[PDB]
């Protein structure tokens, strides 16, 4: 089953025009921890470049090189029973910033990722009934348990520091909490895979 | 379908700002510098957060009176400071002479000036979601041009105007009030809500 | 007459206005002009010569000693001869060149620098510099070894006289652009020992030189910071 | 010169007025523009 | 790439000097000459003498205020005294009403005038370094056109812009203080320095 | 050996459209008087057309004919063994003009010519690391001894008097101090020689 | 009508200024030239 979403609809491409195009282990599929999510959930974000800044050899690529430019192949896959009722919000935001409540691991959560506070407003202050005006897919446990987004690079500027930047952010929120009857599996995982695309530095 | 587009929506001059000038000679320091902001009001502001990136160019107009508002002939001096520019420090500071500032003079009975600042970024476009470790425009400046400091109070009012607005990335538009300038928080304990409430959900008027 | 109605920016003097203004002695014919050589249309024809850099900058040197980079046989392999920044804008040794002064003239630059250096030794001695360009981001060298694992040059002295060094980009963004600084630092390695034979004098000099490759740029026109009055 | 006659509307801020203003700053070519996705040419486009 | 042209590095029009006029009757001279000179304020000075020959023409504007700077219904003349021409040796002296002085007459009140002077040199250029045994572009002189001296205090500031510039054989740019006009001497006993000093020549930052 | 510097880049030329163009004796090889450089040393500096004001038949064609254009070949020599080290800056300024340190002499030196006081600010205060936006030649005894530069010329009229003013001067600075080792010779001559291009008079 | 911006150098009279003035008796034709011997089209005819 193959349904894919195009950000905003142009395929990863190379700069118009030296900078290097490895590609041997370099870009190839990366899958972080699982999250277990469970009735009581937030739901969880994640920052690129930032996440892969030590991963692999891209990380050592992403140290030095002080600029960068990248696409990259986003899947996320969700294994439940057919008796788990639920539903994710699989988003993509540029340049998306954590607001205080009122540090840097909210700005630079790592490889683990970080859990909203207050989703219904994305912790950026902003509603999330309209958060759907960003490459998106359902991840609805009644239908499709995985989902797939492509995102080109998109920023003002050709290059930049993937250290100090992080050009966008990932985010999961159930929408509709777990439920199940009891004696099923009371955590359901999330498997998130990065593959990078036209990498350059 | 006109006035949907863009370029339409970001048109209509409006005041950006309003700036009190004295000349009192000694006690007062008979200038006024104020910073080219757009966020100054939030209506533009909730506008403008709208989107990630745009790209633009700024008209400005200067309705200037003193006090009660009666209009007399003297000169006036509006210079702007480019980025990376020293501000002027005093009344008479030789910032005011520096060339590459440019500066306007008019009369103060004269018909309100105009001027057009273009795209000042050294990046493709402006910015107000920058995640990492903004966007400076420049400076406006004003005095009374005479030799000896003449009494008189002024207030200016800065009424900007983009032109061919170009946005990028759209962005949704914020529920919560803005707390503070320049940083996207809003109060945690207290949620304001999209909507208001209704007595049942099954029921509609 | 022919209806018109004033509009606002009226009877304002702008001091960079471009308009005309009445010429007050008309049909006065000035001076025709001859050919004088070396006619200059762009500072960037200025940028381009390259000039001497003043990398001895210290309160012990005075003269055009200052201009000098020391070398001499005492010195042991592998030890660090001089190292300065790249910064053709900001206060350091490029403050004696064209760029150095032209840039303070502009807000912002970018482009590719050439560095070349020039010994003046005996004839007859001989050794090698390891000439070095650590990109920005990262500290000078600790050592030669960490020096040869980036951009450099081997120079034997002994056969070429002089080297050119080239700075692939540079740039003044971040440090304004995160008001709304590092760079380069280039080093001189001694890979051997300077050598000499008997009876010559064992201490030598490297004078520096730098200049903007065609790619350089310039923006935003202001005033220098040098000047008092 | 050329004879003229000013008419009313004159010395009058319109502040929806569409008109030219002076640049203040001549000369300057501003940083061009590169391709950015996802540009938004109407809010109907946002709408829908 | 046009900023770094000559024509646009000498644009961009600044003050050149300024002048105070005082109508005293007898006490007071009632007018002021002021000699072209482009070297006054080292700013232009300092890059002036960065080329040796240099071909252009001049673009004055005059603003004018009185003390405290309320302007009033006064007229006034400006008249330019070309080279080897005599100048007003007084108020209402007959050098006012020679012809061949060309002058323009302008209510205060007015928006300030403007006035081209072309290249007036015999040379083919100006140049600032002549090394043997300068460049008299011209004079203005102001005046109040009354009958009766109108007791008044005035200062004129003259703001001069280049036009079609253009260079030949490019110098070093100065890097000592200049101690006095129209000759390049400088402190032997003090000498500045091109560059600023650091620890140790093995260490950058 | 032909390295050559054409200053500007134009070969002296007769004026554009009687004057006098003679050559029999009169364009010819001047040689000076060598100046002995020594470690301690400053640099010296000529001006012409002054320095051939009282020479050969030139320096009688100089005298009369208030009007004087021509152009000049400069070589410069030094003789130097393999065991002398040191380099010279030789540049040609026009207009160059001596300014006070708070006479004629400075400004007129004659055919021995003048040395520097402040040569780091030149004596017209303008700093040395600059003077290399002039027509110039390195002459490092480590490679060449000799250095040839070819002066058009240039001046804002086409014609002026040879007696009255001097159109431009030639310099040659000790950028690094001569070095040797004891029993060497302790000075090293530089000669001057003036070859005129295109006289006119 | 047609907008406009006044500019530095309005209402200034300059002594030497190329311009036209109104005509004070429009329609008056002079009287027609006839041919007198000796006109003088330069001061350089007087000099030589």
């Amino acid at each position: 089953a193959a349904n894919i979403v195009l950000a905003y609809g142009e395929w990863p491409e190379y700069c118009p025009d030296k900078p290097t195009r490895p590609d041997v282990s370099v870009n190839r599929f990366y899958t972080l921890d699982s999250k277990m999510w469970q009735e009581n959930s937030t739901g969880w974000y994640w920052k690129f470049p930032d996440v892969l800044n030590k991963t692999g050899v891209f990380g050592q690529n992403a140290q030095f090189h002080y600029l960068y430019r990248s696409g990259f192949c986003l899947h996320v896959q969700c294994n439940a029973s057919k008796f788990h009722q639920g539903a994710l919000l699989v988003a993509v935001i540029p340049e998306f910033v954590i607001a205080g409540r009122g540090g840097f691991t909210t700005t630079f959560p790592g490889t683990t990722g970080a859990t909203f506070h207050d989703p219904y407003v994305l912790d950026s202050g902003v509603p999330l009934s309209q958060a759907l005006i960003y490459p998106h897919q359902w991840i609805n446990l009644r239908t499709n348990n995985c989902a797939t987004v492509i995102v080109p690079y998109i920023n003002a500027v050709p290059f930049d520091s993937a250290i100090n930047h992080s050009n966008f952010g990932l985010i999961v929120i159930p929408v509709s909490p777990l439920k199940y009857s009891s004696g099923a599996t009371t955590a359901i995982p999330i498997t998130i895979t990065i593959a990078p695309l036209n990498s350059e530095f | 379908v006109l006035e949907t587009t863009i370029n339409h929506f970001f048109s209509r001059s409006g005041l950006v700002g309003v700036v009190n000038l004295t000349d009192g000679g000694t006690d007062t320091t008979g200038y006024v510098t104020w910073d080219i902001d757009i966020m100054g009001f939030v209506q533009l502001r909730r506008k403008c957060e709208m989107f990630t990136y745009m790209r633009f160019n700024a008209e400005f107009t200067f309705v200037t009176t003193t006090k009660n508002g009666e209009a007399r002939p003297y000169m006036l001096q509006y210079m702007y400071v480019p980025p990376g520019a020293p501000k002027p420090t005093g009344r008479d500071a030789f910032q005011w002479q520096t060339a590459t500032n440019p500066s306007v003079f008019v009369k103060l009975t004269d018909p309100p000036a105009q001027v057009s600042v273009p795209f000042m970024s050294p990046a493709s476009a402006y910015q107000w979601f920058y995640d990492g470790y903004n966007n400076m425009m420049g400076t406006f400046a004003v005095r009374v041009v005479s030799r000896e400091a003449s009494q008189l109070k002024l207030q200016t009012r800065v009424y900007m105007k983009l032109k061919h607005v170009r946005a990028w990335v759209p962005r949704p538009i914020r529920s919560q009030p803005y707390l503070l300038k320049n940083f996207p928080n809003y109060d945690s304990s207290k949620i304001t809500n999209s909507a208001r409430d209704r007595s049942s959900i099954k029921q509609a008027n | 007459g022919i209806p018109a109605e004033l509009r606002p920016g009226t009877n304002q003097f702008l001091t960079t206005d471009d308009d005309t203004a009445a010429p007050i002695l008309p049909g006065f014919t000035p001076t025709p002009t001859i050919h004088i050589p070396g006619e200059v249309h762009s500072l960037l024809e200025l940028c381009r010569v390259e000039t001497i850099l003043e990398v001895n900058n210290t309160t012990e040197a005075t003269g055009l000693t200052r201009l000098l980079i020391p070398v001499s046989s005492q010195n042991k392999a592998d030890e660090l001869c001089a190292a300065f920044m790249v910064d053709p804008g900001r206060i350091g040794p490029w403050q004696s060149t064209l760029v150095g002064q032209i840039c303070r003239y502009y807000t912002q630059w970018s482009g590719s620098l050439k560095v070349t250096f020039m010994f003046t030794g005996s004839f007859m001695a001989t050794g090698k510099m390891l000439v070095a360009y650590s990109p920005p981001g990262s500290a000078q060298p600790a050592n030669r070894e960490t020096a040869m694992l980036g951009t450099h040059v081997i120079w034997d002295f002994g056969l070429q006289s002089s080297v050119s060094l080239v700075i692939p980009w540079i740039s003044n963004t971040h440090f304004r652009t995160a008001k709304t600084y590092t760079a380069g630092v280039v080093t001189l390695w001694y890979q051997t020992n300077y050598v000499v034979p008997p009876e010559t004098p064992g201490e030598a000099y490297i004078i520096a030189m730098g200049a903007d490759l065609y790619k350089f740029t310039l923006k935003i026109c202001k005033d220098t910071d040098e000047v008092t009055q």
